[PDB]
């Protein structure tokens, strides 16, 4: 559920 | 009705590891609105890239790019704490509105994607064909990205806990844990699922005192  | 307007392919975004996370599933009837809350990959991250994807492949790179856009102005925080709500909204006219809202800083950024964007009737069948053709490979990639994000979580959480611990941790434990974290960081760069799990296992075998202290 993480974005860079 | 004799007719349904439906999505021929999954719509979603790229998440950490270059995976497609689906917000609107294949064969969804329009109009439709779905949202999911995402967070930051790194400590003190000031912005997210929203990369919008159409397709059925697990690898972000193997799907059709509908566009991307940034949401800046994220306030300094530990990774995983900011709440970035992503909304995909397809109206009656088949236009896709994508929004990212920071639930702290209230900031919003959108991209609008015309009903005509993305893959043509043929490319859709070629994409659906590839999904099922490369299904085994997409599973293997999926559990490598899972393994990688578990190792990255273990790396980051362990460094945090070594610090909170300070003098409480025997020198012997710290040397052993420090060596294992270096070895795990190195293996996380690579592609070898087995080598990541081996370094994760080393860190867990040597970390028992640190885990007691983190109590």
């Amino acid at each position: 559920p993480l974005l860079g | 009705v004799l007719l349904l307007d439906v999505t021929p392919l999954s719509l979603g975004i790229e998440t950490m590891g270059g995976v497609m996370t689906t917000l609107i599933a294949k064969n969804t009837t329009i109009p439709t609105k779905h949202s999911q809350v995402f967070s930051t990959a790194e400590d003190n991250q000031s912005a997210v890239t929203i990369h919008v994807l159409q397709g059925e492949r697990k690898r972000a790179a193997d799907n059709k790019s509908l566009g991307q856009f940034n949401l800046d102005g994220i306030n300094p925080a530990p990774r995983g704490m900011p709440q970035i709500e992503v909304t995909f909204d397809i109206d009656a006219d088949g236009i896709l509105h994508v929004s990212a809202k920071d639930k702290n800083s209230g900031k919003e950024q959108k991209i609008t994607i015309k009903a005509s964007s993305g893959l043509n009737e043929d490319e859709i069948q070629k994409m659906v064909r590839d999904a099922e053709a490369n299904a085994e490979a997409d599973r293997k990639f999926e559990e490598l990205v899972q393994t990688r994000n578990q190792g990255d979580h273990l790396l980051h959480s362990t460094r945090k806990q070594v610090e909170e611990a300070g003098d409480k941790l025997p020198a012997d434990d710290k040397t052993a844990i420090e060596s294992a974290l270096t070895a795990l960081e190195t293996a996380l760069k690579g592609e070898d699922k087995a080598a990541i799990e081996a370094k994760m296992q080393e860190l867990a075998q040597v970390s028992q005192k640190l885990m007691e202290i983190a109590q």
